[PDB]
């Protein structure tokens, strides 16, 4: 539901969702979009 | 020109120019994932001059290639010509669509 929205609000209002009690597998979101920029800071894309 | 060197690669290939700043020891992107990845100790230098008249003619050309679809990253100094169709959902499917 994040990443099949229409209405990705502008820089100027950067629309924040929270996401809790859920299971968290990543392979929708590399299936989702075919990525230019998967660079990560906190932790190894691939250890995700 | 003042050091000896036990072996030398030549590795060469044709790239875009935004690629060009990919290609780095520890980097990220669809060429710098799965197409070329330097090791992250990387003893060595790159090389990128601009051809635009040897890569370019009129009517176009399409000759050359690139993947943005493996089924895993590659590590470091490995090449993965194979031609095959990355699954998506749970399908076996083989094909194009
Ligand atoms: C958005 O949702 C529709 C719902 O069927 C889905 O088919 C489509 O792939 C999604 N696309 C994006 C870009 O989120």
């Amino acid at each position: 539901e994040v990443f099949n929205a229409t209405r990705f609000a502008s820089v100027y209002a950067w629309n924040r969702k929270r996401i809790s009690n859920c299971v968290a597998d990543y392979s929708v979101l590399y299936n989702f979009a075919p990525f230019f920029a998967f660079k990560c800071y906190g932790v190894s894309p691939t250890k995700l | 020109n003042d050091l000896c060197f036990t072996n030398v690669y030549a590795d060469s290939f044709v790239i875009k120019g935004n690629e060009v700043s990919q290609i780095a020891p520890g980097q990220t992107g669809n060429i710098a994932d799965y197409n070329y990845k330097l090791p992250d100790d990387f003893t060595g230098c790159v090389i990128a001059w601009n051809s635009n008249k040897l890569d370019s003619k009129h009517s176009g050309n399409y000759d050359y290639w690139y993947r943005l679809f493996r089924k895993s990253k590659l590590k470091p100094f490995e090449r993965d010509i194979s031609t095959e169709i990355y699954q998506a959902g749970n399908k076996p499917c083989k094909g194009k669509g």
